[PDB]
């Protein structure tokens, strides 16, 4: 389910990468973060 | 020699834009 | 028929409307409008 969402931000993120915007390391590093974030907070309830 | 990351490029404020027009109408 | 003449008369000279081109035509030579400048403004 995990591997599902982050199919689906991958080829949203390819949509993103087709349309040619400005800035895309700074915004897809700050969304790396926030699921590195969540996914932080979940692997440490779930280790709980 | 790694992936150097570019200079974020930032939309300018439109408050801080109209001021810079405003300084280049009152230089006009 | 003289009162209608008369009422519609009176009628007639209450509908003469060459006071508002006057004062429209007036109103216009006081504003003096101009088109020319820097097509922006802030």
């Amino acid at each position: 389910t995990f591997s599902e969402i982050l199919n689906r931000v991958q080829k949203a993120v390819d949509d993103l990468n087709l349309h040619s915007y400005s800035n895309l390391p700074i915004w897809v590093n700050k969304l790396d973060m926030e699921i590195e974030r969540i996914l932080g907070v979940r692997l440490q309830a779930g280790l709980r | 020699r790694k992936l150097v990351h570019d200079k974020e490029l930032a939309a300018e404020d439109e408050q801080v834009f109209l001021m810079k027009q405003q300084s280049l109408l009152a230089k006009q | 028929g003289q009162k209608l003449k008369q009422d519609g008369d009176s009628f007639r000279m209450k509908l003469n409307t060459q006071e508002i081109f006057d004062d429209w035509a007036r109103k216009v030579q006081q504003r003096n409008l101009g088109v020319s400048g820097r097509i922006f403004t802030i």
